[PDB]
C-alpha cells in the first residue's frame, strides 16, 4: 500500500568526506651528529686525492 | 595526521659501480569531533520586573550560555568524551600514544626535604634527554612543567641556608615555564586518596632539528569553533536563542618528548 | 543505476523520517553495546534506524579521580529497554562509514558508542512495522503499537523477531510478551500477508503518530 | 547565605523553571484559601510554587443585577484539589510579598488571592519531588507521579505531607491515597533516602514531562 | 601539633599549609603572591616568629620576603577561643583582603 | 600533497652526513690495514682507565 | 542534472606521451592511454536476447 522503493535505504554521506587533513607531516627524527662540536672541522685536501702527510 | 619515515643507506664510491637508492613509508591516525548546545528564553514581563533590582535578565542568561559551553569544552580537553564506550576523542590525560605514568624516585613531595624534591625534576629531565638522543638541549629549549594546584606550593621548600627549590629551577633551566591546573589533582584514586600528577614536555621542536613540514606542536588542542549563534526565534511574548560549539580533544604527535609521574 | 522497474508514483517517505509538521519532542543519546547487559539478551539485533530504544543509565560523570566535572547532561541507551526512550530517526544526521567489506556500501545501522536522535512525540513519522501473530492481518486507521524487549522469552518469541522491532496490533489482541507504547496510533492503512519463522516478511513502512 | 564552597560547575536549574523548549500549555488562575473549603481540609499547606493545584469554580460573572457583564474568562484554584489544574511555576513572574517574621526572606509561598501561571503541558519542568512509604527509593528514567489531595485521610497520611506535594512512584506500587497525573514521566533519574514522620527529606530537584 | 617544642622548619610548614588551602579552596583562581593576605595569629604565639636557623634565617624573614604583601597582626581575643578539655587553644586566621573584579564578575 | 623527489634527495644528504659522522667517530676498516682511524678507535691512544668512584 | 544517455564509456585519455630517451645510435618513445569500460546507468531500458 505504501509502494516499494527502487534503492536500498542507506545513510547518504560517506565518511571519505567530512574529514580534515592537517597540512603538515611528521618526520622521524633519529639520533644526532656532534663530532664537529667535539673536535671541529678543517678542510685540507680535495676530492679525488689520496693521502695526507 | 600522517608520518613520513624516510630510509636509505650509503656505500663507497666507484666509477662503474651500482648506485644505491632511497625510499619512504607513511602512516595515518584519526580522531573524532563532538558538538554541544545550550540556549535561553526570556519573557516580556520578566525583563520589566528584573530591571527593578538593577539587573539585566537577557544579558545574564546570555553570559551563562557562553560559560556553560566553555566548561563542556574545557572538560573534554582534559578527559576524553565517551572513550570507554568507543568514541575516539581522548584528552590530555587519556591519549593512548603516551609514555604511560611512572612512580617518581621520591615516594611523595609531602614529608620530603629539599634534596628529595630537587632530585625528582633532575630525573625527569634526564629521561627526556635520554629519550631524544641529544636532539634537544634542556638549557635553551623552553620546556613546560604541568604540575598540580595541590603541589605547586611545594616549590617554596627552603634549606636551612635560605636556598629554595624555585631558585635552583630558575638558574639551571631559565626557559622553563610552570603552570597549574585543578584537574590534575585527583587522577587515579590509588587506594583511598587522590594522586597528584606531574607532566613534563617540550612546547615546540625547531623545523631544522626535525625537518617536519608542520610546526613542532608536541601537544595540540583541536577546536573547530568556540561560539556559534544558531539563530533567534521571535514569538508573541518571548524569544529564544541558541548557541553551539565544537571540539575534537587533544592529540599527542611526538610521544618521545613527554615524561609523566603518577604519584605526586 | 540499480533502477530496474518504473512505477506510477513516488514512495511517500522513508523509515526514520518526518512525514508531517507539528508538535514534536526529541532527545540525544549514546548507544551501548548490547553485550553489556548483565542478565543477557534473549533477543538480539543491530542498531537499525526506526527501532525503539530504552534507557540504560547516565554517563555524564566525565572524570576518574575523587572530584568529577558534570560538564553536560547526557543519556545512554540500549537497543531494547523496559523503559521507553524513543525511536531512532533523521538518517541525514549520521555518516555512512561504509561496511566491513568495502566502503560506499549501503548501510542503515549505527555503530556502538555513536550519537543519535530519538523521538518521543511526532505528528507523522514513517517507520517499518511487523506482524507478531504469524497470520494475515489488516491494521486500518486506528490501532496500537508495541516493541520487542531484549528480555522477551524465547517461548513467546517463536518468530525470529529482532531486538527492537515495532509490532502493530488490534485493541484487544495484543501479543503476550510485548511492551505497549501509550497514546500511539497507526493513522494509516496497511495490510500484511501470512508469516512464518525464518521467512519473516519485513512488513511495509507506514506512517505512525507517536503521541 | 553566601558561597562557602567553590564547585567545578553550576547547578542545572531551579524548581519551577522551564528547562527545555517545546509544546507547552498554561492558564492563569486565582488562589482560594483552604478555609473556604466546605468539607474542611485534612491535609494543609502553603501556596508554594512547583506544587499541584485543583479547580475550584468560575468567577467570571462580575455583577449582581439582572443584566450581568461577562468581560473576562477567569478561574480560581485550590492548593490540594481533586480536579487537576496544572502545576504552579515561573517564579520570575511574581514578587516576594514578604514573610511573617521578616521581609526580604527566601520563600516560594504566594498569598491568597494572587494570580499565578499553572502548566498543563510542558516538555521540561524542574520540580521538587517527594517520596512515600518512608523507605529508600530509586526512581530512574520512567516512573510516574502523583499529588496529595486536600481530603486525604489521616490514616493514609502517616508521614506529614504538604497539601499539594508531588510524589513519584514505581509502576507496580502506588500509595493508597493519591491522585495520579495522567501521562507524566520522571525523565531524570534520582535517588531519595529513607524518611520518617516529621523528618521528611525534601528530595532533590528533578526534570518533568507533564504531558 | 604545636608551635611550642617545634623547630624552624616545623613552623614554616604550618604557614605553607595555610597558604596552600587558600589556593585549594578557590579552584586556582587567586594566586596568594599578589593578593594582600592578612594573618590574624594569637597574642601568646606571635613571639614564635623569631625562631632562627643556625645560619641566621628567621621565620619572619621568610614570610616578609616570599610574601611581601602579607600583613601580620596580633589580637588578645584569639588566645582562648574554644577552651579545650583543660587548656585554652590559640587560633590562627588567614584571609584575603580584597578580591579583584576580574577574578569574579561581582 | 607530498613531493617524493625532495624527500629522497634530503634522505640522500642525511645519509651522507651520517656516513661522515660515523667515519669521524669510528675509523674505516682500520683492522684490515686502511689508515683512517677515529676519535674512539685510534690504535695509538692511551687506552681506557677506571675512575676512583 | 545529468546527461542521461543510459550508457556511457569512461575514457580517461586517448593518447598521451610519457617521455623520450635519446641514446648514442637510437632513441625510444613511449605512449599510453586509459579507460574504465562501459557503464549502464538506466538498466530499465535494455532488452537483450542470447539466442539469435
Amino acid at each position: 500500500n505504501f509502494t516499494a522503493p527502487v534503492t536500498t535505504p542507506s545513510i547518504p554521506t560517506p565518511i571519505q568526506f567530512l574529514q580534515t587533513w592537517l597540512p603538515g607531516f611528521v618526520k622521524v627524527m633519529t639520533a644526532a651528529r656532534k663530532i664537529d662540536e667535539i673536535i671541529g672541522i678543517d678542510t685540507v685536501g680535495s676530492w679525488e686525492d689520496q693521502e695526507i702527510v | 595526521q600522517g608520518i613520513v619515515e624516510p630510509a636509505g643507506t650509503a656505500v663507497e664510491y666507484g666509477d662503474h659501480t651500482n648506485i644505491p637508492l632511497t625510499s619512504w613509508n607513511a602512516n595515518f591516525e584519526r580522531r573524532t569531533i563532538v558538538r554541544g548546545e545550550l540556549g535561553m528564553m526570556v519573557g516580556t514581563l520578566e525583563e520589566g520586573r528584573a530591571s527593578a533590582i538593577r539587573l539585566n535578565s537577557a544579558e545574564t542568561k546570555r553570559q551563562q550560555a557562553a560559560i556553560g559551553l566553555e566548561t563542556f569544552r574545557n572538560a573534554i580537553g582534559f578527559y576524553g568524551w565517551q572513550s570507554g564506550l568507543g568514541n575516539r576523542t581522548y584528552g590530555f590525560l587519556n591519549d593512548p600514544n603516551l609514555p604511560a605514568f611512572q612512580t617518581p624516585p621520591s615516594q611523595g613531595w609531602s614529608t620530603a626535604d629539599w634534596a628529595g624534591i630537587i632530585g625528582d625534576i633532575r630525573e625527569a629531565v634526564r629521561q627526556l634527554r635520554i629519550q631524544s638522543q641529544d636532539q634537544i638541549d634542556p638549557k635553551a629549549e623552553k620546556i613546560t612543567l604541568a604540575l598540580a594546584t595541590s603541589k605547586v606550593d611545594y616549590l617554596s621548600v627552603t634549606t636551612p641556608y635560605g636556598i629554595s627549590v624555585s631558585d635552583w629551577i630558575e638558574q639551571t633551566y631559565p626557559k622553563m615555564r610552570i603552570v597549574s591546573a585543578p584537574e590534575l589533582s585527583g587522577v587515579q584514586m590509588k587506594n583511598q586518596e587522590p594522586e597528584d600528577a606531574l607532566v613534563l614536555f617540550v612546547e615546540d621542536v625547531n623545523a631544522a632539528v626535525d625537518g617536519s613540514t608542520d610546526g613542532g606542536s608536541v601537544f595540540s588542542q583541536l577546536v573547530q569553533s568556540k561560539f556559534i549563534t544558531l539563530g533567534v526565534e521571535k514569538r508573541a511574548k518571548s524569544y529564544v536563542e541558541d548557541f553551539s560549539n565544537g571540539t575534537a580533544g587533544a592529540l599527542c604527535k611526538r610521544p618521545w618528548a613527554v615524561v609523566r609521574y603518577l604519584g605526586i | 543505476m540499480f533502477q530496474k522497474q518504473v512505477y506510477r508514483q513516488y514512495t511517500p517517505g522513508f523509515p526514520g523520517d518526518l512525514i508531517e509538521d507539528g508538535p514534536k519532542r526529541a532527545r540525544p543519546g549514546r548507544i551501548m553495546s548490547l553485550s553489556a547487559v548483565n542478565p543477557a539478551a534473549t533477543a538480539t539485533g543491530p542498531n537499525r534506524a526506526s527501532r525503539a530504544f530504552g534507557y540504560a543509565g547516565d554517563v555524564s560523570a566525565l572524570g576518574e579521580g575523587q572530584p568529577k566535572t558534570i560538564a553536560a547532561r547526557a543519556s545512554e541507551v540500549v537497543i531494547g529497554g523496559a523503559n521507553f526512550f524513543g525511536v531512532l530517526g533523521h538518517p541525514k544526521h549520521y555518516a555512512l562509514f561504509g561496511s566491513a567489506g568495502d566502503s560506499l556500501a549501503p548501510s542503515y545501522d549505527l555503530p556502538d558508542g555513536a550519537e543519535g536522535e530519538f523521538f518521543d512525540m511526532a505528528t507523522g513519522l514513517v517507520v517499518e512495522i511487523f506482524n507478531g501473530a504469524a497470520a494475515a492481518l489488516d491494521l486500518d486507521y486506528g490501532d496500537l503499537v508495541a516493541y520487542v524487549p531484549n528480555n522477551l522469552a524465547t517461548a513467546d518469541d517463536a518468530l525470529g523477531l529482532p531486538a527492537g522491532a515495532l509490532v502493530g496490533f488490534k485493541t484487544g489482541s495484543m501479543p503476550t510478551g510485548l511492551v505497549q507504547i501509550p497514546n500511539a496510533r497507526i493513522v494509516n492503512a496497511i495490510s500484511l500477508p501470512a508469516q512464518s519463522a525464518g521467512n519473516l516478511v519485513a512488513g511495509v513502512t507506514i506512517v505512525q503518530l507517536t503521541q
